[PDB]
């Protein structure tokens, strides 16, 4: 809008947030800030009209905060306590997913056609700083395939799985509610069956010949989901050393498609094991 | 008192906008208004700030507060002053419709004024008594924009336009106005003054 | 910190996982990722303290009623979901799903919920459900079936909009608490 401040008129800024506020308690809190409180629905790009016009128009949103570097600890098996103070702070790169529909939108399969375009963002000054925000110092975005965010996907969850069994492997009183979270929601993708359907979107040779110089990303997902699969066996394991009595049918389903999916990756999907 | 009448009542709208003005200074300095049945220990009392923005209400469930109103986070601070579809009141309201465990009793019948928004959420509240339940009712109808339903507002109307052209009268002691306006003297044609202008 | 059960049913006609996973993305309105995994889960506080969550996503196919009652056990709260535009939805949970609930578990505070809400009012669809003689049922009759379980609260709300949803989830966890 032109209505802004000078410092304010068409500027993007980014805010460190209390600890959890949700997207709309701080937005509200910023709209008790100003008046002509409008909010946009066009959260990712902007407005050409009020690029240039009177009447304030602002939106707002979370972003994610980009890993630091974790200087000279880029191999070194330190504890979470490092990990999650860098998670937080002297952060600079912000990205935002995108979602998009890029293609042909099948029913039955919403990834036929995700692709991202993350926008990410620079500042000038590292979170936290002598302000509790900064404006954007330079906008960028990206674009991603489905095999690509299908890769970052698995491969998140998948360390996801490795530091909740590292949280609870350090500690031992430490609720096995969150194990029944993964193990259950990796254990079926029920609603949309996510490993089938990367099989026959990429592993199939209609994408390897939608995609032939581009399946060495399907080779992408075989060795990374290879690499998942002992990862789920150390899943397995502690969710074993912390089996209970409402667990034994959940843990006999969890190890029956758990060994049903090594043979599946083993063969089926031909992958090889380590 | 014909043409006196007449320039009295014809300078109506600055007396009728300070009185509004007025309402709104009231409603963001506002009260804990009443909620319904607050009786095996609910707070009944609730402050309820109109933002000097004019445009978020801080209303909601706080506590037996004497004081009254309190500056901070209410339960619910915004109430879309936009969206309000009107306030009933009495009867027309569903909470004085109630006939359950919220059956608000006879001696609450003006005191009941339920804010509509949402089309399916109500705002059953009660005042302490009935001339801030027509001060609030005139606030809101001044978010609202439009006529005033407080007694007392008519009676200040009234009185402080009484008062203004009492003072008003004051050059024009031992006058009399015709009725019909005394015959405006011809201008001639010409605009050329010949004294200079300013 | 702390962590909370809090099963969550409903037919797959209604889409109560995408409530969930906006919810917990703290996403924009229509603008949610969909993932490949349930059970989702989260880690905010409505009042004093921060509390871990989880979110059992459970598909709503009446088959699996051999499986989920075997999430069922120490759960804190239940959420039962339906949608307020499918008058099936509604025979579904006052016929097979209440029922259940309340025979597997019935010793845990419980709240129901509307889907849709903007849907309910939208003129397109109740005028589809009328010439399809559904109906669009509204808040009162809700209300009427939590007073029937006596359920701690009902709420109603709209996904694209997300409207009393982050509160919908603030009397959720305040259930427990």
């Amino acid at each position: 809008g032109q209505g802004f401040p000078s410092f304010l008129r068409n500027k993007i800024f980014i805010y460190r947030g209390k600890e959890y506020e949700r997207r709309e308690d701080f937005s509200l809190r910023l709209l008790t800030q100003f008046p002509n409180a409008e909010k946009m629905t066009s959260t990712t790009p902007p407005g050409e009209d009020i690029k240039s016009s009177p009447k304030q128009y602002m939106q707002c949103f979370t972003v994610k905060p980009v890993m630091s570097l974790p200087p000279s600890y880029k191999d070194k098996p330190v504890p979470e306590q490092i990990l999650n103070y860098y998670r937080a702070n002297e952060v600079q790169q912000f990205r935002y997913s995108r979602p998009f529909r890029k293609g042909e939108k099948d029913p039955d399969n919403e990834f036929a056609t995700m692709w991202i375009e993350r926008t990410t963002y620079t500042t000038a000054y590292t979170f936290p700083g002598i302000l509790k925000w900064f404006e954007v110092k330079q906008i960028s975005t990206e674009e991603i395939s489905p095999l690509e965010n299908a890769i970052e996907t698995m491969e998140l969850t998948n360390e996801r799985i490795s530091n909740c069994v590292q949280q609870h492997a350090w500690d031992r009183s430490l609720s096995v509610h969150p194990l029944s979270m993964l193990l259950s929601g990796i254990v079926d993708p029920a609603v949309m069956g996510g490993f089938s359907n990367y099989e026959k979107a990429f592993f199939t040779e209609k994408y390897l010949q939608e995609h032939p110089e581009d399946q060495e990303k399907v080779e992408l997902l075989k060795r990374l989901i290879a690499l998942q699969m002992p990862l789920l066996t150390e899943g397995i394991r502690i969710h074993g050393e912390k089996l209970t009595e409402q667990l034994k049918p959940l843990h006999e389903r969890l190890s029956s498609c758990f060994r049903e999916l090594k043979e599946k990756v083993e063969k089926h999907y031909g992958v090889i094991t380590l | 008192s014909r043409p006196i009448l007449e320039l009295k009542e014809k300078i109506q709208p600055e007396i009728l906008e300070l009185i509004k003005q007025q309402r709104l200074n009231r409603l963001v300095e506002g009260t804990c208004f009443r909620k319904l049945n607050a009786r095996r220990r609910q707070d009944k009392f609730w402050y309820c700030r109109l933002s000097p923005n004019h445009k978020v209400l801080h209303y909601g469930d706080l506590e037996e507060s004497p004081q009254g109103e309190v500056p901070h986070d209410s339960l619910q601070d915004k109430l879309p002053v936009a969206d309000i579809k009107a306030v009933v009141t009495g009867k027309d309201c569903p909470h004085m419709k109630e006939k359950g465990a919220l059956k608000q009793n006879k001696e609450v019948l003006e005191l009941a004024f339920s804010i509509l928004y949402d089309s399916n959420c109500q705002l059953n509240f009660i005042a302490p008594d009935k001339h801030e339940y027509c001060i609030w009712t005139d606030g809101l109808n001044a978010l609202l924009g439009k006529d005033m339903m407080s007694d007392l507002t008519r009676n200040d109307l009234d009185t402080l336009l009484s008062m203004e052209i009492k003072l008003r009268l004051l050059d024009l002691e031992n006058i009399q106005i015709p009725d019909a306006p005394p015959p405006i003297p011809k201008e001639p044609s010409n605009y050329d003054f010949v004294y200079d202008c300013n | 910190m702390q962590a909370i059960k809090c099963v969550v049913v409903g037919d797959g006609a209604v889409a109560k996982t995408c409530l969930l996973i906006s919810y917990t993305t703290n996403a924009f309105p229509g603008e949610y990722i969909p993932t490949v995994f349930d059970n989702y889960s989260a880690n905010v506080m409505v009042d004093g303290k921060p509390v871990n969550l989880g979110l059992w996503d459970t598909a709503g196919q009446e088959d699996y009623d051999r499986l989920r009652p075997l999430s069922y056990p120490q759960t804190d709260v239940f959420l039962i979901c339906f949608s307020l535009v499918s008058p099936a939805s509604f025979e579904n949970v006052r016929a097979k799903w209440y029922p259940e609930v309340r025979h597997h578990c019935p010793n845990t505070p419980i709240i129901l919920v509307g889907t849709k809400l903007d849907l309910r009012d939208d003129k397109d669809t109740i005028e589809k459900l009328k010439e399809k003689k559904l109906t669009p049922i509204t808040y009162p009759q809700g209300l009427a079936m939590a007073k029937e379980i006596g359920a701690v609260k009902y709420l109603e709300c709209s996904a694209l909009t997300q409207r009393g949803l982050k509160t919908v989830f603030d009397e959720a966890i305040r259930a427990v608490l």
